């Protein structure tokens, strides 16, 4: 291969340009085991993007120049081969085939070339298609005879879509699994890469930072992979140190990770133990009133996270029973923003539309050949995208029996089988079920007799199966809100729009007489404290638009509104 | 109940040979 | 050698040759973070076309010469590289390959060169790709071309770090214009007021929707300053009046360039007849805005049309529903109408649900569509012995959850049909055909009896008033089409439909 489409990794390892490859030695030995074969000496590094597939080959190219190769791979000039640059420039017939036969002629003359084709899935249909002169069919004769040594690097998905699907190419290539490193393996990688990133940034990097880079990237980043994600934290923190300047620490990694996810450095640089020690006071910030509920779930999460925890249970299962919209999904959002630092972790499934077991095949995915195969079965993109999550099952009493027979897995194990065959882990997810099985007192202070908390408890036993209810951690019951409890919610929500008023130098001069009437109008004992915000926008914000209807802007108008008494 | 997933065949062809203009 | 190919942006920053990049200090800081890295140390400035991504590198070169650059980037000569010039020369073919290699051999001969490539996708689809292996390079593509070319190569993503250059706000592009004021004041010898720049930023976002914030606003300032230099040849103060004159030639709309406009209530009812109280109800709701959430949210079709005409100019600014992506990217100042939401199940509650909470839909298409200036409208509704008045609003509360009905701006009701209201719809639909008779020099007058008959037939409130368009043409126009062909009525004739059966002269 010329130095036109690739790069001599063997000559890069002579000049000490390749990064040290710590670990992955079972894989470098496996690649040598494939390359030492007589025929079809062609390994494929199958992994994920960033697990160190190129690093295995960089570690192999170091093992060639250090003489650690078994007199079949000695003095093999290992070249990469960018097939993307090799396709690039083919707008005419025969351009790609000419640039590939020049490479293939160069390997024939020298006889000591090992190709490394990153993205070997590109080989299929690189020229035109499968049955056509592509890069696959050009290389297939010499790959089948061991006369072209080629290290591939696909992912597991791309190996199955392109190499296993292509008949007469799955045989030419030998799968070498490069798994994602563990966190303790990644710390050993970072400590081996310590001298490279200390010398580049001229910034000392401590052992506290490299443990923090591997641990927090596995937790907070779940679209990328360990080796890379954690190196990128070490690399970006050393780079942002250069734009501040001598030492990268635990807190410096949490800052450059907080700029990616949006978690405040504090929620990254914390300590589960303290992290959940002042849990109650931070969950009061968006739940005022119904305080025994907050202290119950704050106690339950601190039991089922801190200290002992089996890995065969979720972080907490909850039944939120009681009156609707009094803080039911408002607490679960407040728990999700406490969970690891992101409010965007709450998922409403809205089980009220389900009154069918056939629609459970439209919730957990369809059997293939049926409708509901793409949307439905979307739990892959949600909960194994985010192992730290909160799933809310609103109105579970509306659903069919067969729907939560499939939910008996996730309370026992913490795993779920998708309709497309995925392991959708509910392992760290706080699952929360929800039923307004209580509406009797709710429906006026009368009942079925001739004349609270335990009325809705035995309605769960009446409606559901006891097999489902007892795996659930704690059942939380909400009560009717006192008028002193409602006006604090009015106080919290009138202050939300008040910040948008002084942006325009307007001021809603607050009075408590209007706040009592908002509590009367924005609450009923069937639905209340959910339509309180529409009561705010219909009764306050309609009449504050009458200011600019009669054109009141000025430097600022101190408006005070009070509607009549009821 | 069933859905058939069809298969939208794309038009894919090899690159065009060109004819050259000569400059002596 | 770089001495005859591509502009030295660092040398241009020393001479003040680059236009001053006012703002963008966060994105230039981000680019200095990438160039300081060991791996993935090559920024790809993802933006939109004309977003200011070349100005980040122009602003980077100005940050190099000030000494506000890191110790790994002190006195780096930052070169843009002119593609299409390393062509300029034929010895013979392979020239652009052989000449580009001579440029790169001078880059590693020196050590202080950072290439900027304004179109990095054009070198992907020597190719330089190889030389990238170990020459720091800043790229600049769109997000469509990042997902098409740069991210689709693992040998081009282990080194190419995406850097977002976003479209500025209307506020942020004013200080871009105020920083670029002295360049365009001195180029046309005409002073440009601050008001003009507040106008040229606001009006360019509002009315130019294929171009992006920074450029669009600069295009109005540059062309209004150019217009002032022309008409003084056929001190002169480019104003906000001047920007609307120039943008009135860009878009071709009459100059009505808003709270005063918003004072509708009567500034309408050209197509809306009847339904009077819902029109007064959507006045104070739209003017709650005067955030990232749409300008209005409501839970009639004509109402929308006339709402699209009065708020957003065009009758065809009403989008009746990717399926709403890359067609509100085209026009983000549209009323998005949802026809018959009752007949759709819960899979549609992700492009109307997270847009009242974000206003943005990231998707697989490749752009984040902007819903902050739309008017979302849902179109839902069209036992024993006894002895809507004001209520329809409780139906949709029971239909779908009020967990975002307090996030809907206003749930307005529509009032019942009036017998006089339908008569006012009959003489509205006769205007569609009276104009077709004035093209024949005919006149179509009607009587109160004939207009009440057409009001009496085909008005059914289950179907709204759709049956009325049929009733006009089955009864008038089918019998008026024959009498023209029978030549009972010719040109220069007054047609008086009276009387039951319709007869006339
Ligand atoms: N065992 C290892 N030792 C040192 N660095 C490693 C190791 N595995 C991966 N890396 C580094 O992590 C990143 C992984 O990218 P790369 O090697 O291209 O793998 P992949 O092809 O799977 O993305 C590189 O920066 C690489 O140097
Ligand atoms: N932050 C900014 N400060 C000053 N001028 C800017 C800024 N952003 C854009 N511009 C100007 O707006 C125009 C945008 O051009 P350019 O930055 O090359 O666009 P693009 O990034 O889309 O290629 C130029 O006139 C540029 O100088
Ligand atoms: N004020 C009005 N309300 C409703 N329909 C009207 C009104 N004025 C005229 N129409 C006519 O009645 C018909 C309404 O049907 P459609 O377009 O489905 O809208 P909608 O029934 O929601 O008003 C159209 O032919 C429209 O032109």
């Amino acid at each position: 291969v010329l130095d036109q489409f690739g790069r001599n990794l063997t000559a890069a390892a002579m000049e000490g340009k390749l990064d040290p490859v710590i670990g992955r030695e079972k894989e470098i030995e496996r690649v040598m085991q494939v390359l030492s074969r007589r025929t079809k000496n062609n390994p494929v590094l199958i992994g994920e993007p960033g697990v160190g597939k190129t690093a295995v080959v960089e570690g192999l190219a170091q093992a060639i120049v250090h003489g650690e190769v078994p007199e079949t791979l000695k003095d093999k000039q290992l070249y990469t081969l960018d097939l993307g640059s090799l396709v690039a420039g083919s707008r005419y017939r025969g351009d790609f085939e000419e640039r590939l036969k020049k490479v293939l002629k160069e390997i024939n003359t020298r006889g000591d070339i090992i190709l490394f084709i990153d993205a070997l899935h590109t080989l299929v249909g690189a020229g035109a298609a499968e049955g056509a002169i592509d890069a696959a069919s050009i290389l297939k004769p010499k790959l089948a005879r061991g006369e072209l040594q080629t290290i591939g690097a696909t992912t597991l998905d791309e190996y199955r879509k392109y190499i296993e699907k292509d008949a007469a190419l799955e045989r030419r290539f030998q799968p070498v699994q490069v798994g994602e490193p563990t966190v303790e393996h990644t710390i050993e990688i970072l400590k081996g890469l310590r001298d490279r990133y200390e010398a580049h940034h001229r910034v000392s990097i401590t052992d506290a930072a490299m443990v923090a880079a591997a641990t927090l990237a596995d937790r907070y980043i779940n679209d990328r992979f360990l080796p890379d994600k954690a190196i990128d934290l070490i690399d970006e923190a050393g780079a942002r140190m250069r734009i501040r300047r001598a030492e990268v620490d635990d807190e410096q990694i949490a800052e450059v990770l907080g700029n990616w996810t949006g978690i405040p450095v504090f929620k990254l640089t914390e300590a589960e133990t303290t992290r959940l020690l002042r849990m109650e006071e931070e969950l009061h910030k968006r739940i005022i009133g119904q305080e025994d509920a907050v202290k119950a779930v704050s106690k339950a999460i601190r039991r089922t996270r801190a200290g002992l925890k089996d890995p065969k249970r979720p972080s907490g299962s909850f039944i939120f029973a009681g009156p609707s919209g009094v803080g039911k999904t408002e607490l679960s959002k407040a728990l999700a923003n406490f969970l690891f630092g992101d409010d965007d972790a709450l998922i409403q499934i809205d089980m009220g539309e389900f009154h069918d077991r056939f629609t459970a095949s439209r919730l957990f995915g369809a059997p293939p050949g049926y409708v509901g195969y793409e949307e439905g079965g979307q739990l892959t993109e949600k909960v194994r995208r985010k192992p730290f999550s909160v799933v809310l099952f609103d109105a579970i009493e509306k659903a069919h029996q067969e729907i939560y027979n499939s939910l008996l897995q996730v309370l026992e194990d913490g795993r779920l089988t998708d309709g497309q065959g995925r392991t959708v882990d509910f392992k760290n997810t706080v699952l929360i079920f929800t039923s307004n099985l209580g509406t009797s007192d709710i429906s006026k202070p009368v009942g079925l007799g001739f004349s609270m908390k335990q009325k809705v408890n035995d309605e769960l036993k009446k409606h559901f199966r006891p097999e489902f209810l007892n795996r659930i951690d704690d059942i939380i019951v909400f009560h009717q809100l006192t008028r002193e409890e409602i006006i604090r919610m009015v106080d919290l929500m009138i202050s939300r729009v008040a910040g948008q008023l002084k942006s325009k130098d307007m001021a809603l001069v607050l009075t408590d007489a209007a706040k009592a009437l908002l509590a009367k109008r924005g609450f009923d004992p069937v639905l209340g404290a959910r339509p309180l915000r529409r009561t705010i926008q219909r009764e306050i914000e309609d009449q504050l638009s009458e200011k600019i209807l009669f054109e009141e802007v000025g430097p600022g108008q101190v408006v005070t509104v009070d509607v009549d008494n009821w | 109940m069933k859905v058939l997933i069809l298969a939208c065949l794309v038009a894919l062809a090899l690159a065009r040979e060109l004819e050259e203009l000569n400059v002596p």
